[PDB]
């Protein structure tokens, strides 16, 4: 009803303010989402680490001796590759009638854990539970047994050479070789479990005793690269045992739960199920074999489902489709004013059809060859550089500002390397790094170039110096015309000059 | 800005004045007006400002019965170069029947206040015009 | 030399405290959260890398 159009710039100035509200809160919430991650992080740092401070002490020689003259002589007689599932629950069978639990018995912080552990085997009574499976484990390491201290974030594991195999032993309720019984009774919900040999080496033993780790544990876990890169430094030199754990684990893995749950089936290599798939990805062959049904959702093999890539993001990465590739799948696009008669025309909406061209449609993109001087340029008059091997053979590509003058000037060729996209401002801006010039003709022109740069070297100080010469001249001039007119001078003649004294 | 200021011109009526250098001739559209003031000349181009001059100003709807519906006026110096040019100039639009009154005398100049009403402000401007030197 | 950004924490009074911390006791872990809740972006950001020293560190008496 009054100016409409400060109306509509009100309007739009409270969605832009909202706008950046908005995204002055989300930033804020992603930091405050990243800083809680890293304190995650940082805590299963610190549990590692008190993990590795509990089995460096249980590795002193003294525990160790303290608990081989404790142990009966029927059981120092056994080598270690005779040790058998038997042979273990005996003995744990031993170690519980022997030391019982007592947790009224005084604990000092400043008595350290060796010397806590001392004092248990002096009174044979254990304050918790964890006191016992370090006593347990000194018991253990005592025969040089190959052991390992395994924690959930406890219970031990031994290797035996019989079956070359890991075998779990829980002193607390008598338990040997039975991983789901040590999930059963373990610690606060089961997110990692690392298990730390005498020698101080971890290895993630999750999947043994875990049988939630495929389907919900996998996807709440910590970042599979930050946790192999912190683990890096104290993988276990034995790599074939890391082999065979791995094969263990793979062959106890291999479709032995079979869920029908169809959230599981979601974004799952392993299954490879109906519709959840992305919108990228299509199955190679469409005559996959069924797997397996889920609620009428048929299973293909992953192998068979494949992530296709545009013919022209093949190019951008090096790659060229066969010639007469029927394009595999059709997708939607999100482009320019091509994509926007979308919006104009909904029966087209479904017409946008962008083949997603397989990796077996692609061979390789094999860059030309500049012939006569002459630099080859693509459809639009330009190359696309996303790649150094995607650069014509014969071309060199130079980052030197305002070549492309020089060139003209030396009529020398001069193709733009584009090199990326900028998707700012709502649309793709092409991206270019350099100028691609024959490599014959490359150095001369560096030279010109250069001298070009030493001719604005040259020709820069002085053109300062015309304009003061002239604003020097003007003032002066400025000076001498208010003297002159200082000289001369230091309506009646407007109305009535020329056509009045004969008018009037 | 050309066109902001163009916009400005047909919907604003606050702003009913706009200065145009001669790039008005033809290197853009001129919006319909009724008033035309002439300043400069380029030095006897006869055709070229009447040309401007046809381009300038169109038929306006309810002054269509006066036989003056369009005004232009052009500004000539007394007794300068000036004089010839457009002596020279309006042969083209006087060979087309258009006529050409002569005014020394602006009716309601004296009780108008206007600027450079003393003579000093006026040696003002003559200082101002030395300052610009023919470079300008 | 391994010159680490750690280095000064590695003798940092409040550092030093959060090593005694998670070396033996993990007690106080909560208040030690609480610091890297408040602001630590350096401790986070070279945390990632080189562990090995950290954990030297953390694990010195």
């Amino acid at each position: 009803i009054e100016t409409p159009e400060q109306a509509k710039t009100r309007e739009r100035s409270e969605k832009i303010k909202l706008e950046f509200e908005t995204y002055l809160r989300r930033a804020m919430k992603r930091f405050n989402k990243g800083v809680h991650e890293d304190t995650h992080k940082v805590h299963l740092l610190c549990l590692l680490a008190n993990g590795f401070y509990r089995n460096n002490i249980c590795s002193q020689p003294d525990l160790h001796a303290i608990g081989l003259s404790i142990i009966p002589a029927r059981f120092t007689r056994v080598l270690p590759r005779d040790v058998d599932t038997y042979y273990l629950s005996n003995l744990v069978k031993w170690f519980i009638g022997t030391f019982t639990v007592n947790a009224e018995l005084s604990a000092s912080e400043q008595d350290n854990l060796q010397t806590t552990l001392e004092r248990r085997f002096a009174i044979y009574s254990a304050r918790d539970d964890e006191e016992l499976v370090h006593i347990f484990l000194l018991i253990l390491r005592a025969l040089q047994l190959l052991t390992r201290l395994v924690l959930s974030l406890q219970w031990l594991e031994v290797f035996c050479e019989q079956e070359e195999k890991w075998v779990c032993v829980d002193c607390v309720h008598g338990v040997v070789g039975q991983p789901l019984t040590c999930y059963k009774y373990a610690t606060k919900p089961m997110t990692y479990v690392v298990g730390i040999d005498s020698d101080g080496w971890v290895r993630d033993v999750t999947q043994r005793y875990d049988p939630v780790w495929m389907t919900v544990t996998r996807k709440c876990r910590v970042d599979a690269e930050w946790w192999a890169e912190t683990l890096r430094p104290y993988q276990s030199p034995f790599m074939d045992r890391e082999k065979k754990e791995d094969l263990e684990f793979q062959a106890k893995h291999m479709d032995q739960p079979l869920p029908t749950a169809i959230g599981l089936y979601k974004n799952h290599p392993l299954y490879a199920l109906k519709r959840h798939l992305l919108k990228y990805e299509a199955i190679y062959p469409e005559t996959a074999a069924i797997l397996g049904y889920c609620r009428g959702e048929a299973v293909y093999s992953r192998d068979c489902v494949h992530t296709l890539h545009s013919r022209d993001t093949w190019l951008k990465k090096a790659r060229v489709v066969r010639l007469g590739e029927v394009p595999y799948k059709m997708v939607k696009g999100f482009s320019n004013r091509a994509r926007k008669a979308r919006l104009a025309e909904p029966q087209l909406r479904e017409e946008n059809d962008l083949g997603l061209f397989g990796y077996w449609q692609t061979e390789e993109y094999q860059p030309p060859v500049a012939v006569d001087g002459k630099v080859p340029r693509n459809e639009f008059g330009n190359v696309y550089l996303f790649l150094p091997s995607m650069m014509p053979i014969g071309c060199v590509q130079l980052n030197l500002p305002n070549l492309h003058r020089v060139a003209r000037k030396l009529d020398i060729d001069c193709v733009q390397a584009i090199t990326g996209f900028d998707f700012h401002g709502g649309y793709s801006h092409p991206v270019t790094d350099g100028y691609i010039v024959c490599e014959e003709f490359k150095d001369v022109l560096l030279t010109a170039w250069e001298n070009e740069q030493a001719v604005i070297e040259r020709k820069e100080k002085e053109k300062k110096e015309k304009r003061a010469l002239g604003n020097w001249k003007l003032l002066a001039k400025g000076l001498l015309i208010r003297e002159r007119l200082k000289r001369r001078y230091g309506a009646r003649i407007l109305a009535a000059s020329w056509p009045q004294n004969r008018e009037d | 800005e050309r066109m902001q200021i163009l916009q400005n011109f047909k919907h604003n009526p606050k702003i009913n004045t706009i200065f145009i250098s001669k790039v008005g001739d033809t290197s853009f559209d001129l919006p319909e007006a009724n008033v035309l003031i002439q300043i400069s000349s380029h030095g006897g181009s006869r055709r070229q400002e009447a040309q401007r001059l046809g381009r300038v100003l169109r038929a306006k709807k309810g002054m269509v019965a006066e036989e003056y519906n369009a005004f232009f006026y052009s500004l000539v110096s007394q007794d300068t170069q000036e004089m010839a040019y457009s002596t020279k100039r309006q042969r083209f639009l006087v060979d087309q029947g258009y006529s050409f009154k002569v005014i020394t005398k602006l009716a309601g100049m004296e009780e108008e206040d206007l600027a450079f009403s003393t003579k000093e402000e006026q040696q003002q401007l003559l200082q101002k015009v030395l300052a610009a030197t023919d470079l300008d | 030399s391994g010159g680490h950004p750690l280095e000064f924490l590695r003798n940092q009074p409040q550092f030093q405290q959060m090593r005694q911390i998670i070396q033996q006791n993990p007690s106080l872990l909560p208040a030690l959260l609480q610091q890297i809740g408040r602001e630590n972006p350096q401790l986070l950001q070279q945390i990632s890398q080189h562990q090995e020293h950290f954990i030297q560190m953390l694990n010195e008496p």
